[PDB]
């Protein structure tokens, strides 16, 4: 991804 | 305008489409009174106008191009009493040979007559099958480009007899002796019984395209004949509507259930297999099953069609109407099973020699495969049934073709073809009253057939102007080519059926929802039925036909099971089935697919060749010889296309009219203070003062070409002058007469 | 001229040409590296492999996913496997005919536009489409009204369906895939004592977790069974030959998703999800919804998940809706086999992206066009 | 009409009359005004009649001073010559031909009438000398 989570 | 008293006019009848009326009073800008076989005074009264007949000296000739008022109380008059008072058969409309029916055994194709034909050009004689074929030969002869004759009508217009004498005719001018004739001729029983039906309106409809290339040497001496077929209704086999048939081996194989030989075949009467069983119709009265079971095999034989192939082929057809019978448990909504020693797939393995274990499983079960790994998946028994339906039309399409492969065996000959010519039999234009896929096929095939025949005769008609010097521009073309695009074309009726026969839950009613959504008010050929939401209407060349949507995808999906192919090709019991199924896509095309590219190879086909056209009509539906009723003719007419063609014909120009020929028959009209030493200018003169408008005919270097009406307009003016001088003549006689008898009173 | 379909992952490419019913090229989604000092001389060796290259070779090498969570993460890696795709595997040149391409729903709008810049700059692809992995499986099990969970590597989700409309506001994603499986598969194996700590073996613990794990109809009698009696214990040849042997360890790995707390996962597990996928459709569509519950992707193809999943909601249904689970044997392929069809109907020849319609809009175009 | 050309045409009327009161039947009509020089059409001579129907045309019966204004209005060559050339240009005409033109167009006459004017006239080939018949009957 860009937050939340790795990706 | 420019009615006027003796004028003749055509009455509008209920009971014989047309009837002669006579004008008795002038018209001016409601009501005519008109004199009748009913009465001296009878009164027409008019819409918010009258067809104008014909003048007595264009009627009854041979060709009904010459005619000045194009109409079908006009054609329909011609060819009704050329067939009745002079029980003459043939009458050109342009290229056209029109064939009626006589229906009636006749000397006219005699070797005397042949000799006669041959060798003339076609445009000295009277009409006649022979000066087709003439034309033909020497087009053949005269240039590479070889030739084709394209035969069209109802079955039994007439097909198999202008076959039957076409052959007769190029054999004889041939000087050929061999044994070609005899074998196409009886190669028919067989081609009918695998591949003709018995529709709702016709008995004995043929349902494929037939061609025949007769095979010519350098020499023209006839070698050989090859047989194709092309168009085959594949559906007919598995569904048929009230009082329809399927294809008439499987009735005569069920009608000689009987014969020892059958025996092993474990048949029943037709009413016992869901094949044969739907129509309700088992028995054609008249019809010899029996023996014409007897007179297939004796066609089969004389071809050299060896017993054990006949008997191996009688045995398929079987094995197709067990597997018909054969009825799926559902199971759950998406399996199903066949019940246990299920008696018609028991017979079907023991009459094919496939493992029961093994038919039950891939009937009920499809295989999916990838390169890692292969699963298998059950099918619904909508599914299961649809496959079986596809196997059933997979296996009789290539028994159909396996037949015809062995009577080109027979037929085929050693030396070189160098050219040949073909005889194409063809259904014509179909419409009932319900109307369904098969039709929208046939006229599918008639449209794309059309747009040819049109071509065709534009390209003639620019070259017969250029022979004239007269300007292209005048003649212009009428073009089919919008309805084709809607038929064929993507987004076409077609291809939404076969969207729709993947798409998930798809049915007829959405299908037809799809249509409505995509052309309505789009494409101005097609058009909706106020009354209902599961029809649609194409305004085709001939007519509006109606369509009706109910079964129209359940026809239209074929798709086959490559592994119910594969244990059949696995069987070991007889030679036959195996060799049926020698070389996918194949498989996943449906019905609708299949029969659009069959069409482009028979379009490929002729449009490789130079045309030439025959249309056969049937006089009438109680087989009565010599009688010609006009309800049934009218109708005949227009499937035929003929009418339409008139129509497009009427709107150029019609006649045409040699200046010598013109001058030797108005002169009566002529002012000899005018008359010249040269005919031309006299006429180009002469005609200037007697029609108003140039555009309305034109000039040629040989010929004058007149717009349709305007010869019936001289014959009018001819008659007007020609009746007033007699007016003239006669009063003075008259009174001439009764002065001197006054005279003898006084004498 | 005939589509493209290319299923993309998260850990499996699956690609071919549409009207086809199973796909021509399957290999792993993966890229590897050499991570060694190379010996020899005059050896030839190439800088990175793919797919069955990289598994082939995978004990000289560092394999990396580029796509997580059905996020492409690096594009000069994916480029990479695209460029096998088309060029190696398939043998096609995709300049001539068109490609359609699969996303899980409610990922980055961002990566939606790059993959289609990617695919009309680096491949002049003459047209494109994307397509919600849940709508495929539709197609594929042949009907127009579903409940779908779809789960493969990467992704989960829910996508209810009724009579082709879709309910955008009803769509349910959940991170937990075969890959996140695979993780606490190798912990748990840890406790009898058998160490997987590199991506080279990980391949490993993904290939006991595909043939012996499985899932309890109910957990928690056959853990006391299982703890009770070696009955429930099956065993594995690794590479080498070690046999090792493994208990009620291989039902508790796949029951994870049903309790996503063993993971620490904050959510509750894909039955909740579906069942709160369904109650917040209206009440007009539910009773059909609980009829056309259809299984999709690899993750559900652990023996038992159906019937662990018929349960599990009737629990939750009221009593009088008649349930049912649809869980069709290809459904690891339905996704491909849906997007193999789509592509070949004929109405949807006008829906395509044109190269002409990129230029003339660039890629913010998909957003509009597309789902 | 002078009182002499009045006279000579009663009298000649008077003529006419076969049941002796004095009157002709329209159908003598014709033969008066013929006979006395017309050369009116059947139509010219049903127009002055005023159309009768056949009942009156075959049993009425009317004296001269009706006839008078009938005659008056009925009486109130290159062309007859074009008329022969019609159907001719050697100046000859079919004798076959006249008697099926006068015997079946127009007003129909029979064939005793056409035998009866056409006699002498033909030779022997059948040829009618067209101008010099002309002559005759317009003598
Ligand atoms: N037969 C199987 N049994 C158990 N797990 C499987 C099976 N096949 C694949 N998987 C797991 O599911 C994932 C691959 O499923 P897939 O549907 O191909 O995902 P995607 O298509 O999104 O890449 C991997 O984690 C793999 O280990
Ligand atoms: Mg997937």
């Amino acid at each position: 991804w860009x937050a939340x989570c790795p990706a | 305008e420019l009615y006027t008293k003796y004028a003749r006019v055509w009455i509008p009848d209920p009971e014989e489409v047309w009837k002669s009326a006579e004008l008795l009073k002038d018209y001016k800008p409601k009501v005519l009174q008109l004199r009748l076989e009913e009465g001296k005074d009878l009164e027409y009264c008019l819409d918010p106008l009258p067809p104008l007949r014909n003048p007595d000296i264009l009627v009854g000739e041979n060709d009904l191009t010459a005619l000045s008022y194009l109409h079908e109380p006009a054609v329909l008059h011609n060819l009704k009493v050329r067939f009745i008072d002079s029980k003459l058969i043939y009458t050109y409309c342009g290229i056209v040979l029109v064939a009626i029916n006589p229906y009636e055994q006749l000397p006219i194709y005699g070797e005397d007559i042949i000799n006669a034909y041959s060798g003339q050009n076609m445009g000295d004689m009277d009409p006649h099958i022979f000066a087709v074929a003439e034309e033909a030969y020497k087009q053949m002869a005269r240039d590479e480009r070889n030739q084709s004759i394209i035969v069209s009508g109802e079955s039994g217009a007439g097909k198999t007899v202008s076959a039957k004498y076409a052959m007769r005719y190029f054999a004889t001018v041939s000087g050929s002796a061999a044994n070609v004739e005899e074998k196409v001729l009886a190669s028919n029983p067989i081609m009918e019984s695998i591949g003709n039906a018995k529709t709702t309106r016709n008995d004995n409809s043929s349902r494929f395209g037939k061609y025949i290339e007769i095979g010519f040497d350098k020499r023209y001496r006839i070698i050989g004949a090859n047989m194709r077929t092309y168009l085959l209704e594949k559906s007919r086999v598995v569904f048929q509507a009230e009082e329809e048939r399927n294809y008439h081996i499987f009735y005569q194989l069920c009608a000689s259930a009987a014969l020892p030989e059958f025996k092993t075949l474990r048949l029943g009467n037709a009413n016992y297999f869901h094949y044969t069983k739907q129509g309700g119709s088992p028995v054609i009265d008249g019809i010899d099953d029996a023996k014409e079971m007897v007179n297939t095999r004796q066609a089969c034989t004389l071809l050299g069609i060896s017993d054990s192939y006949q008997m191996g082929i009688f045995r398929i057809l079987a094995g197709i109407l067990h597997l018909g019978n054969v009825e799926f448990a559902s199971r759950d909504s998406d399996s199903c099973a066949i019940p246990p020693k299920h008696d018609p797939l028991t017979i079907f393995c023991d009459l094919m020699g496939v493992d029961y274990e093994e038919m039950a499983h891939w009937l009920c079960h499809r295989k999916l495969a990838t390169a890692t790994e292969t699963y298998i998946k059950p099918i619904s028994k909508l599914h299961a049934i649809n496959a079986r339906d596809a196997l059933a039309k997979h296996i009789y399409a290539n028994l159909f073709n396996w037949i015809v492969d062995h009577v080109n065996k027979a037929l085929h000959s050693t030396v070189k073809q160098h050219s040949f010519i073909g005889v194409l039999d063809i259904y014509g234009f179909e419409t009932f009253e319900i109307n369904s896929f098969e039709q929208f096929c046939i006229n599918y095939a008639n449209e794309k057939l059309q747009q040819q025949f049109n071509m065709h005769v534009f390209k003639l008609e620019q070259e017969e102007y250029m022979k004239e010097q007269i300007p292209w521009t005048l003649i212009d073309f009428y073009d089919n080519q919008p309805c084709i695009n809607l038929i064929e074309a993507k987004m076409g009726v077609l291809d939404l059926l076969d969207e729709e026969c993947k798409m998930p839950k798809g049915s007829d009613d959405t299908w037809a929802q799809k249509l409505y959504n995509t052309h309505l008010n789009k494409c101005a050929l097609f058009e909706k039925p106020r009354l209902s939401n599961k029809a649609f209407i194409i305004k085709h060349f001939a007519d509006k036909v109606e369509y009706q949507c109910e079964g129209f995808l359940e026809k239209n999906k074929d798709t086959v099971y490559e592994e119910q192919i594969k244990v059949l090709k696995s069987s070991k019991k007889f030679k036959l089935l195996p060799e049926l199924f020698q070389d996918s896509k194949e498989h996943k095309k449906t019905v609708g697919h299949q029969f659009r590219n069959s069409l482009h190879l028979l379009m490929e086909t002729l449009n490789a060749t130079t045309p030439h056209y025959v249309r056969c009509i049937k006089p009438n539906d109680f087989k009565f010889p010599f009688t010609f009723d006009e309800k049934r003719a009218v109708q005949q007419l227009r499937a035929c296309g003929v009418l339409e063609t008139i129509r497009i014909s009427a709107a150029g120009f019609p006649s045409r009219w040699t200046y010598q020929e013109f001058f030797s028959r108005y002169r009566v009209l002529m002012k000899q203070k005018d008359v010249l030493s040269d005919r031309k200018q006299t006429c180009k003169n002469v005609l200037e003062k007697l029609i108003l408008d140039k555009d309305k005919y034109q000039f040629g270097k040989t010929k004058i070409f007149f717009r349709a009406g305007q010869v019936a307009y001289l014959e009018k003016i001819r008659a007007d002058k020609l009746r007033a001088a007699c007016i003239r003549i006669q009063k003075t006689i008259r009174g001439w007469l009764m002065r001197k008898k006054y005279m003898r009173m006084r004498r | 001229t005939t589509a493209l379909v290319c299923d993309n992952g998260s850990g499996l490419v699956k690609a071919g040409f549409a009207g086809d019913d199973a796909p021509r090229a399957v290999f792993p989604s993966i890229v590897g590296r050499p991570r060694h000092q190379g010996v020899m001389v005059g050896m030839g060796q190439k800088d990175s492999y793919v797919g069955d290259e990289a598994q082939s070779k995978r004990g000289i090498l560092t394999l990396k996913y580029p796509i997580e969570h059905g996020i492409i993460t690096n594009w000069d890696d994916m480029e990479k496997i695209w460029h096998h795709t088309f060029y190696n595997e398939l043998r096609v040149a995709p300049e001539e005919h068109p490609t359609l391409l699969t996303e899980a729903p409610l990922n980055p709008k961002a990566n939606r536009e790059k993959m289609t810049q990617i695919m009309f700059e680096t491949f002049n692809v003459p047209a494109m489409y994307v397509a919600i992995q849940a709508v495929l499986s539709l197609y594929a099990s042949g009907r127009t009204t579903g409940i779908v969970l779809d789960s493969g590597d990467g992704v989960t989700h829910n996508v209810p369906i009724y009579e082709g409309y879709a309910l955008p506001h009803a769509i349910m994603r959940l991170d937990l895939a075969g890959r996140d499986l695979t993780d606490y598969l190798m912990k748990i194996l840890t406790e009898r004592g058998y160490s997987f700590v590199t991506t080279a073996e990980r391949e490993i613990v993904r290939d006991i977790k595909e043939k012996l794990c499985y899932v309890a109809l109910d957990f928690e009698n056959e853990m006391a069974t299982a703890a009770s009696s070696s009955s429930l214990e099956k065993s594995y040849e690794l590479p080498d030959g070690q046999v090792i042997t493994i208990g009620n360890e291989r039902f508790r790995c796949p029951e994870t998703l049903f309790q996503p707390s063993f993971i620490g996962m904050e959510s509750a597990g894909i039955h909740e999800t579906t069942y709160n996928s369904i109650m917040k459709c209206d009440i007009d569509i539910r009773k059909d919804l609980y009829a056309n519950n259809v299984m999709s992707g690899g993750t559900t193809m652990y023996p038992g998940i159906a019937d662990r999943m018929q349960k599990e909601i009737t629990a939750l249904a009221p009593s009088t809706m008649k349930i049912k689970i649809i869980a069709p044997p290809e459904r690891k392929y339905s996704v491909w086999i849906g997007g193999s069809i789509l592509a070949s109907l004929s109405t949807f020849q006008q829906m395509w992206i044109t190269k002409q319609e990129y230029d003339e809009a660039g890629p913010s175009i998909v957003h509009r066009k597309c789902f | 009409f002078n009182k002499d050309q009045l006279e000579e045409f009663k009298e000649a009327f008077e003529l006419f009359d076969r049941v002796g009161d004095g009157k002709i039947l329209y159908s003598q009509c014709g033969d008066v005004m013929r006979a006395l020089g017309q050369n009116p059409t059947n139509a010219e001579v049903l127009k002055v009649l005023g159309n009768p129907k056949s009942d009156e045309l075959k049993s009425r019966r009317v004296d001269f001073e009706t006839f008078l204004p009938m005659l008056q209005a009925v009486a109130k060559y290159e062309d007859y010559l074009e008329g022969f050339r019609v159907f001719d240009g050697n100046g000859k005409v079919m004798g076959a031909e006249l008697r099926h033109v006068l015997t079946t167009l127009g007003e129909k006459m029979t064939e005793e009438e056409v035998e009866t004017v056409l006699a002498g006239h033909e030779d022997s080939n059948g040829c009618i000398n067209y101008e010099a018949f002309l002559k005759h009957i317009l003598s």
